[PDB]
């Protein structure tokens, strides 16, 4: 049972900035078994990044992910108007899987 | 307090592809038997493997190899290029009975000789499907305005020889030993081998002849069961024999058309003119269809009516059962077998026609001309499978009609390579160990 | 592509059972795939309920002996169906349930780690609100 | 057991039959001739590309040869009981699949420094 | 530095990066481009096995810097240990020992020979 | 005015798919591809 902590809780940015979201686990996941999901408010969730630093077919190259010991970070550059939603960091190393806490990105 | 140790020879394999070579044990043949090398199975435990027979690479490689082997024996012998002349064909009658008049014609035509400025008026016997009329009536060959006719080579044989596509060193072949395997999914009984068993390259549509049998029950295989455009493969558990024969003598006559160029045609028939026919047992076919429909009712429901009808229409090599017996290509109507309706000592005789101009592998531009065979032709064969299809209904009834189909030669070879997989061995490994150098 | 539909909004009384279905379109066989069922409480985080892999259905350590997952293979006149039954529900089960699939064909795909895996395709989610 | 017979055992139970898989890695212009020639060329190249990597690190003729590099704790924090008795070879290569290049890089310069340190030993 | 990056340096600075050049000497129809790839692969096998066979008869198989018990003659070179490794390079040292290369290649063959099992076998 | 005698309308006999039949067809050629033989005859 690994508890995930996401940072920050609620932040705001503008069109053209870079949003950095961090995720800290309990133990040391040395195998990079982490994933970053995006869920719009009201719509269905969407998997963005699997295995920490690998993209999916249909995801643009502006997103980036990095892993270092416990700290898994996600950088979103060239921010648009359609990337406002909730972001989740979820591990699948040990049974069972546990999600993060939620991080909403507003516009201001 | 930990160090790195390199291990060589770990049992780790990846998924890849390579090239396979023939291996057989040993008048020539079409497929090169004397060019192959002269010809163990280790069971594995605590390992699973996900097999998929519809995404294999061995079927396309085998198809390309059979196509490349078919076009290597037709080259160095004689081609029949000056045969496109104006024929004069009449009917033939020599104590001939009913339902045969109209299938054979006696043709006469001019032909060049070994001298350039001379001619020779010769005659032969042709079939109905080999000549067409143009507007005594004049006739011509059917494959003349679209393809070039070359003769089949008289020193080769079309007998199928079992070969072994065998992998070199560095790769491995895995095989699923499940008795109720359906070609898709995980297999808990995987064993490694060197290479496969004897596969006979039998070219036939709608009837898997001289194939491999099942173990427990009749197997049904399909890719997309919710689509009406995918074929359905049926694998029996018992063989149903069938005896095909041709009562004609079919004497041969050699005509020299030039310098070192010979042409073998049909001469005169000594005897009666009867139909070539295949006899199949009637008592075994009913229980064969019952064992087929007992496994086929599991995919549609226990309240389904199963109708068995014949083919609708299309090409002659699709609707009719096309095969090769004794060196001669037979096309059987086979409409009397698939005629039934299943609700929830006699023998059937099927007449077959003979064609001499064969267009193989669905090609447009490369024809052939088989030579006549002297004597009486009689062969026996097994029936170890079926290729069926269904039509699109109005999704409201419980009646399903199944019709035989084919034409694509990949389905005839996918039923034998549905359990084998090719893997690539990687023997390097890195392990932690409390040890130091020197 | 691969499209999944689910049931509608069903309102149930405490004490009875409920059954949520999930129909798939595009998958080949459940032996090459794995069907995971999670949920999401309104105003809270997600929660993993159960999964079916290699024809072996299981649940978590908190929903043991309470839920039941079932699945069938292809049918010539029916889509692939995955059902989940909840018996003896409490007053704290109002959530948006989902239905996810994950392809477990390749061993070196990196999307699965010895039974537990990620979610590549999501559904629409059914709202279940229980009240007295 | 045979060829690939210990594929389902643990890492400690499969490290004793390494000589079985180490000996089965080497052994008119028709259609069946060029395929056999390309297969022999591919087998020779696949043997040489592994023998060169075995000869760079200094393990010419040894299978359980020892190195001098230390094991970093960021690669795998497991002990000797959860590796040689629980995990297999099909999972251990996928566990550290992102850290093989730095290990292959560290196995070269240490062997080079060990070979260049031997030159200052016999010069006394 | 890279592949052939120390070609302009001296013999003392280019003898430390031998691992760069020690890993770049090794790596379907009958058309005009299908036979050239097979010819290049066969030539790459031939130009590696011939160079590896010479190190096997000298007892230096698997070693980049290997030295034996062959005494260096004073008639091959009359230089010191400071005017060779610090002044001359590898492109100029090969031109001076071109008339004495086969003598060293023949003396290196018997060395790994006069060091074989004798009667100790009985 | 610069392409008065460049193109040539030619007619010729040619064999067909039947060995004992001929055909009379036409073509349009350039002046650099045909030479006269001493309308006129060209080859
Ligand atoms: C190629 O060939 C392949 C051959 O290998 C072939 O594979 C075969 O595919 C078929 C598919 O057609 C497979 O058949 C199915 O198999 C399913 C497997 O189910 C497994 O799991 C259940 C559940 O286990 C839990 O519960 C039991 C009992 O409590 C416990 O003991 C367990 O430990 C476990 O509990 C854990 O999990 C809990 C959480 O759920 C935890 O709380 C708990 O703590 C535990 O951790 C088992 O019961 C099954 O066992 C049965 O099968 C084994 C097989 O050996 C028997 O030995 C055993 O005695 C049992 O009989 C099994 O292990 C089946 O679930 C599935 O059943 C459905 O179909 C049948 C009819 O065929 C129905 O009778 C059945 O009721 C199911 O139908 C329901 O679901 C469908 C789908 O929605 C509905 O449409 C249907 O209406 C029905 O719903 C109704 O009932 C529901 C309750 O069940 C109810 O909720 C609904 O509301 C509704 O009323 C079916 O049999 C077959 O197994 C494969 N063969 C294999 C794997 O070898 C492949 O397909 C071929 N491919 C092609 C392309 O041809
Ligand atoms: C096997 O053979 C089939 C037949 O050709 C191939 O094609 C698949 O066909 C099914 C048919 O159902 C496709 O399934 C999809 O189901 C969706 C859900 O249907 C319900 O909801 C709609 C309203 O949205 C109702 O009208 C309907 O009655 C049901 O109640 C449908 O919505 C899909 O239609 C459209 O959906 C979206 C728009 O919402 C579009 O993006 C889609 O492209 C589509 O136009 C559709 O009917 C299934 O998607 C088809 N597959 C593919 C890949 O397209 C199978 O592909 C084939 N199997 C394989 C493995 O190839
Ligand atoms: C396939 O089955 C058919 C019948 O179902 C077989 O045809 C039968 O062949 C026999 C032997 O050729 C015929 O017998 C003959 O009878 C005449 C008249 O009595 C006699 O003079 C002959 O000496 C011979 O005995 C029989 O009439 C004939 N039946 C029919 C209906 O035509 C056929 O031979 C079978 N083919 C094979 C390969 O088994
Ligand atoms: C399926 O396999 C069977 C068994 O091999 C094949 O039957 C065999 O067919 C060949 C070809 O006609 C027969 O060879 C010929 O035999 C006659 C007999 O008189 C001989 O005169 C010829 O010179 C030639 O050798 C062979 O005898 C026959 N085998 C048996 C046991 O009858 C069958 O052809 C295969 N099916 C297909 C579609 O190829
Ligand atoms: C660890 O390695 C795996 C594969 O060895 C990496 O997964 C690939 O990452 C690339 C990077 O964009 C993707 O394009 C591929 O689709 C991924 N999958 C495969 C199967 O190749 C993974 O990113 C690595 N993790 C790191 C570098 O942190
Ligand atoms: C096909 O037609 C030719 C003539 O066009 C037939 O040849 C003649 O046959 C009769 C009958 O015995 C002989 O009297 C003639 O001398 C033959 N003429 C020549 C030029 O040979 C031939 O018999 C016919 N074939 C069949 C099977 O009836
Ligand atoms: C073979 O060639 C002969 C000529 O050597 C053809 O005979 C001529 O046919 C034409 C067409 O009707 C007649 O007009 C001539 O009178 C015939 N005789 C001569 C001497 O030219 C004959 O038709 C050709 N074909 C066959 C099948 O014999
Ligand atoms: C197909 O031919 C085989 C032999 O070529 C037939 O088998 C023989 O049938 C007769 C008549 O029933 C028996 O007396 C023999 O004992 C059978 N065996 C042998 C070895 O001769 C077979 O019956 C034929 N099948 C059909 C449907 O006619
Ligand atoms: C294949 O067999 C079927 C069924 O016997 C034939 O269909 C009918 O056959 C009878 C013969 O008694 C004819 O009188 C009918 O006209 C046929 N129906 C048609 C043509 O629609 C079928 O003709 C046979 N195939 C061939 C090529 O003869
Ligand atoms: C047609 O089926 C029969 C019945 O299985 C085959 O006869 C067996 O052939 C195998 C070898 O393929 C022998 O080991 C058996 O002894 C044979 N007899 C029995 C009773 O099983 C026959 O070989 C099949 N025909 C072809 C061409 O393979
Ligand atoms: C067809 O065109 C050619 C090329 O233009 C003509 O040949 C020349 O015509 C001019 C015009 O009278 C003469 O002055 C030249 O002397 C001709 N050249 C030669 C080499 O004779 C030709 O006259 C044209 N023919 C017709 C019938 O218009
Ligand atoms: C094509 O063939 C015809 C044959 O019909 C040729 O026409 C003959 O040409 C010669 C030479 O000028 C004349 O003597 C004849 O009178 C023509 N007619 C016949 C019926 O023989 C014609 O010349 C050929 N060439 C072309 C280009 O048409
Ligand atoms: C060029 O030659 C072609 C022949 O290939 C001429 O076409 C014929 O013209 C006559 C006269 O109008 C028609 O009666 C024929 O029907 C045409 N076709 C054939 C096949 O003979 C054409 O007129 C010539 N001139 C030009 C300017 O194209
Ligand atoms: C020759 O056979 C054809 C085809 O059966 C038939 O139409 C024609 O009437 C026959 N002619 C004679 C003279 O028998
Ligand atoms: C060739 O002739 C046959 C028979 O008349 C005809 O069906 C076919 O369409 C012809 N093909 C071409 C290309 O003219
Ligand atoms: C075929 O004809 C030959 C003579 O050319 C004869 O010897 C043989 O018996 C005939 N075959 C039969 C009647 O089956
Ligand atoms: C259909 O009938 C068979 C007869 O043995 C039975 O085994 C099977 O369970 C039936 N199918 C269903 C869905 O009940
Ligand atoms: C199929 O059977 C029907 C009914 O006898 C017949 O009319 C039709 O011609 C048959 N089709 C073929 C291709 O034989
Ligand atoms: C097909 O079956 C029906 C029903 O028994 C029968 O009347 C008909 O004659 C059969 N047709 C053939 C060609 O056997
Ligand atoms: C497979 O596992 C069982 C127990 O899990 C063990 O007894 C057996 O030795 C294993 N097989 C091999 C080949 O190691
Ligand atoms: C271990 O990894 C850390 C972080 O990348 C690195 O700073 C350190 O040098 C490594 N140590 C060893 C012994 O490889
Ligand atoms: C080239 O010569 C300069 C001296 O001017 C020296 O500093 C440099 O290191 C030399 N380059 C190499 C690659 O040794």
């Amino acid at each position: 049972d690994i508890q995930m902590t996401q940072s920050p809780s609620t932040l705001s940015a503008s069109t053209g900035d870079t949003v950095r979201i961090s995720c800290r686990a309990s133990q040391s996941i040395t195998g990079n078994w982490v994933a970053w999901y995006q869920q719009r408010p009201g719509k269905a969730p969407r998997l963005l990044i699997y295995r920490g630093a690998a993209l999916l077919g249909g995801v643009p190259s502006r997103f980036r992910g990095s892993a270092a010991g416990t700290d898994f970070t996600l950088t979103i550059g060239n921010l648009q108007a359609e990337d406002f939603g909730t972001f989740y960091c979820q591990q699948y190393d040990t049974y069972p899987g546990t999600f993060g806490q939620g991080t909403k990105v507003e516009v201001k | 307090n930990l160090w790195v140790t390199v291990y060589y020879g770990v049992p780790v394999w990846k998924d890849a592809e390579t090239t396979l070579f023939c291996a057989s044990d040993a008048k020539h043949n079409v497929w090169a038997t004397h060019a192959c090398v002269p010809t163990q199975e280790i069971h594995l435990e605590n390992v699973t493997e996900e097999f998929n027979m519809w995404k294999n690479n061995m079927v396309e490689q085998m198809h390309t190899d059979i196509i490349s082997l078919w076009d290597q024996s037709l080259k160095p012998c004689v081609k029949l290029t000056p045969l496109c002349v104006t024929l004069q064909c009449t009917n033939v009658t020599n104590n001939i009975t009913d339902d045969m008049r109209g299938e054979l014609k006696n043709c006469s035509f001019n032909m060049t000789t070994e001298l350039r400025d001379k001619k020779q008026k010769v005659y032969s016997l042709f079939y109905r499907l080999d000549v067409v009329q143009i507007n005594n009536k004049e006739y011509r060959l059917i494959n003349c305005n679209t393809s070039a006719i070359t003769q089949a080579c008289p020193k080769v044989s079309f007998e199928p020889i079992p070969i072994h596509y065998c992998a070199p060193a560095g790769f491995a072949i895995l095989k699923c030993k499940d008795k109720k395997f359906n070609g898709t999914g995980p297999c808990p009984s995987v064993s490694t081998v060197q290479c496969t068993h004897g596969i006979k390259p039998v070219v036939s549509t709608q009837l898997l002849l001289n194939g491999s049998l099942a173990e427990e029950e009749v197997m049904i295989r399909s890719e997309n069961i919710t689509n009406n455009a995918k074929n359905i493969l049926v694998q029996f558990n018992t063989p149903v024999q069938i005896n095909c024969t041709r009562p004609n003598n079919n004497t041969r006559k050699s005509i020299r058309i030039g310098p070192g160029q010979a042409f073998y045609a049909t001469g005169d028939i000594i005897g009666d003119i009867r139909q070539a026919h295949c006899n199949v047992s009637k008592a075994t076919w009913n229980e064969t269809l019952g064992k087929v429909v007992k496994q086929l009712r599991k995919h549609f429901g226990n309240n389904t009516i199963i109708r068995f009808a014949n083919s609708s229409g299309g090409d002659l090599e699709v609707t009719t059962h096309s095969f090769n017996c004794g060196g001669e290509f037979f096309y059987c109507n086979t409409s009397g077998l698939f005629n039934s309706t299943w609700i929830s000592n006699d023998s059937i005789t099927l007449p077959c026609r003979i064609k001499q101009i064969i267009n193989m592998w669905q090609r447009i531009g490369q024809a052939m001309y088989a030579p006549p065979i002297q004597g009486v032709i009689r062969c026996v064969s097994n029936i170890t499978g079926l290729i069926l299809t269904r039509d699109g209904g109005s999704t409201n009834s419980t009646t399903e009609t199944f019709r035989p189909g084919g034409g694509d030669m990949r389905d005839n070879w996918r039923s034998e390579l549905y359990k084998y997989k090719v893997v690539k061995i990687e023997p390097l490994g890195v392990a932690p160990t409390r040890c130091k150098r020197r | 592509q691969i499209h999944l539909v689910q049931s509608g909004t069903e309102v149930k009384k405490p004490g009875s059972s409920v059954t949520v279905s999930c129909k798939a379109y595009g998958v080949n066989t459940f032996g090459l795939y794995a069907v995971n069922w999670v949920r999401q409480a309104p105003g809270q985080s997600l929660e993993y309920i159960g999964q079916i892999w290699r024809w072996k259905s299981s649940a978590s350590h908190h929903f043991r002996g309470r839920v039941l997952i079932s699945a069938v293979d292809l049918t010539g006149s029916s889509p692939p169906i995955s059902s989940l039954e909840i018996k003896n529900l409490t007053s704290d089960d109002t959530a948006v349930y989902f239905c996810t699939t994950t392809s477990t064909y390749d061993r070196w795909s990196g999307l699965h780690h010895d039974g537990v895996m990620a979610f590549s395709s999501w559904g629409q989610g059914t709202l279940i609100s229980v009240s007295a | 057991l045979g060829f690939l017979g210990a594929a389902g055992s643990t890492m400690g139970a499969a490290s004793m039959t390494l000589t079985v898989q180490a000996r089965n890695l080497l052994s008119k212009l028709t259609v069946w001739g060029i395929k056999q020639l390309q297969a022999r060329v591919l087998a020779v190249e696949r043997y040489l590309r592994d023998q060169q990597l075995l000869g760079i690190w200094g393990c010419s003729g040894k299978l359980i040869c020892c190195t001098n590099v230390p094991w970093n704790s960021s690669w795998s924090n497991r002990n000797l009981s959860e590796i040689w008795d629980n995990m297999t070879w099909l999972q251990w290569d996928k566990e550290i699949s992102n850290y093989t290049q730095i290990i292959y890089g560290l196995l070269e310069e240490s062997q080079n420094q060990q070979e260049k340190n031997e030159q200052d030993l016999l010069a006394l």
